[PDB]
């Protein structure tokens, strides 16, 4: 189930573990799964409430979400999570292909006349 | 004064800096094409145009420390992007 | 949410309201990639 | 008004035969002569040449002289075993553009109507072509004196004939870089043409070390062309010339794909032709 985006299921396994404790397993499971949470809000967003992110994992209203919320964007706001879903800047490389076909290009030369 | 990056200016700010309405803007523009001072295009429904060769003017002994600084970096982008073909092509040719 | 974070689909999800959107990419021929098709294809057939 | 020049190897070497034969004066010595030749549809032709008998004083350096006696009775002489062949202009040795030749022209100018000179090297090193030309002008602009006698140099290249590349071909014996292949365009311009752009870059830096230092004259007529490059210089990656680019190149490889995959097909058509030879050889032979 972790395989899959399969969350809430393994918070119902989690508890519902029906063998013995494995507390110590399934704290390392509490977090490994809380920066995955916590990546899972940076996705392209709307304006989250401050109730729906809110309970998405496991909390009422401590200042975890201010954990989050100041560790992360989405940032404390009017009801507000701030989504900078910018995605702009990485595009638009000819140079780094004018280099390495640069390279490709002498490498079909070389094993084209040059015997070998 | 803008550089290569944009140079493609307003009506708005033709008609700040010469101070002029915006229904005669394009009439000194056109002039300044007819003239051949300036070389662009004129687009009209976002009051840009697009300017691309200017009339060469003359400038003292500052900015020739400017296209002397352009200059150099514009050497080593030969020099690196020939060292490829010399340190590749190595084996096509001796 | 996982589709996207790992790569199978792009777009984004109206999460309040419940719909969720994908935008349409076309153009994958000057998106530099089927060169890198051929690339793999060239180098194989000179080694043949 | 003249478009290009076209010169032999003859002249070529009869220039530094010539060379040779002064070379004994030690000291110092240019060599000038009178180029022969004609020019037919704007393009100008050189075919003989020769030297006039000359020398030079570095005190009181404004002193020439070109025995016309000679240049008469040896023109006179070249015309008569061939008619064909007449005047073309002149050359003289030309390692840094001598002062006197600004006025040999002036002294010559008679003879032929675009009197034409030619520069060489008899010390020939460099990553281009060791041969000058330039063509006189008293063009006017529009500030000082205006009628000022400038030199131009108008395109110059080294002309062939079907006579005399068999004399050629035959005194290289040496090294010749044919069967041009995919290989050919990449060292005749590609590896040698940056080269070609190291030096033309290199110039216009050594022509702007003035910058508070060298001589006198400050801009005027150089910068409308250092501001025409730089205004020239072409568009950066932003648009569909990337799209175009990367489209472009996506159909040029296509056509590589299809090339390269004959020729394996084509090699293994051969492989077969091998066996076919090989086994009805090893029973039939023994």
């Amino acid at each position: 189930y972790l395989m899959e985006g399969s969350y809430n299921k393994v918070f119902l396994a989690k508890g519902n573990i029906p063998a013995e404790s494995y507390t110590f397993f399934i704290d390392i499971l509490l977090d490994t799964i809380r920066d995955e949470i916590a990546g899972c809000i940076e996705k392209a967003y709307e304006k989250i409430l401050f109730t729906e992110a809110t309970r998405i994992l496991f909390f009422n209203t401590p200042k975890k979400m201010t954990d989050y919320a100041k560790k992360r964007g989405w940032v404390l706001g009017p009801n507000n999570y701030y989504s900078f879903a910018s995605q702009q800047q990485k595009p638009e490389d000819t140079t780094i292909p004018s280099t390495e076909l640069a390279k490709q290009v002498i490498e079909y030369a070389r094993q084209l006349e040059m015997i070998v | 004064t803008r550089p290569a990056n944009h140079r493609q200016l307003t009506f708005e700010e033709i008609a700040k800096s010469a101070k002029i309405t915006v229904n005669e803007v394009e009439l000194l523009v056109m002039k300044a094409l007819s003239v051949g001072l300036v070389k662009g295009s004129i687009d009209e429904v976002d009051k840009r145009v697009h300017m691309t060769w200017v009339q060469p003017r003359v400038l003292d002994l500052q900015q020739i420390k400017g296209m002397k600084d352009r200059l150099e970096f514009w050497c080593t982008d030969v020099k690196s992007m020939e060292m490829l073909v010399e340190h590749q092509a190595h084996d096509i040719l001796t | 949410a996982k589709a996207i974070r790992d790569g199978v689909i792009e777009a984004s999800i109206n999460h309040e309201k419940g719909y969720v959107q994908s935008k349409e990419m076309i153009d994958i021929y000057s998106t530099r990639e089927p060169q890198l098709a051929f690339h793999q294809r060239i180098s194989f057939c000179l080694d043949i | 008004a003249v478009q290009k020049v076209v010169v032999h190897p003859l002249v070529l070497l009869s220039v530094v035969d010539h060379f040779n034969r002064i070379g004994k004066v030690g000291n110092q010595k240019r060599v000038v002569g009178v180029l022969l030749g004609s020019w037919q549809k704007k393009v100008l032709d050189v075919s003989n040449s020769f030297a006039v008998p000359f020398d030079e004083d570095d005190k009181d350096d404004s002193v020439w002289f070109l025995d016309h006696d000679y240049l008469e009775n040896m023109y006179g002489m070249f015309k008569k075993v061939n008619a064909r062949e007449r005047i073309v202009g002149w050359y003289h040795t030309g390692p840094k553009l001598h002062k006197n030749d600004i006025a040999i022209n002036e002294l010559m100018k008679r003879y032929c109507p675009n009197s034409v000179l030619v520069i060489i090297d008899v010390k020939p090193k460099d990553l281009g072509l060791p041969t000058e030309a330039y063509i006189s002008v008293e063009e006017v602009h529009d500030d000082g004196t205006p009628t000022s006698k400038t030199f131009e140099h108008v395109t110059s290249e080294i002309g062939a004939e079907e006579a005399e590349e068999v004399g050629v071909e035959h005194l290289l014996r040496d090294i010749k870089d044919t069967t041009v292949g995919t290989l050919s365009q990449r060292i005749t311009n590609q590896v040698h043409g940056l080269k070609g752009l190291n030096s033309k870059l290199l110039d216009i830096r050594s022509y702007l070390e003035k910058v508070a230092t060298g001589k006198l004259p400050i801009n005027h007529q150089i910068i409308y062309q250092l501001q025409d490059v730089f205004n020239l210089l072409p568009d950066v990656s932003l648009q569909e010339f990337v799209k175009a680019f990367y489209l472009k190149t996506n159909d040029q490889m296509v056509v590589v794909y299809l090339a390269s995959l004959i020729r394996s097909v084509v090699a293994l058509h051969n492989l077969i032709n091998n066996k076919i030879a090989n086994r009805d050889a090893e029973k039939k032979e023994g």
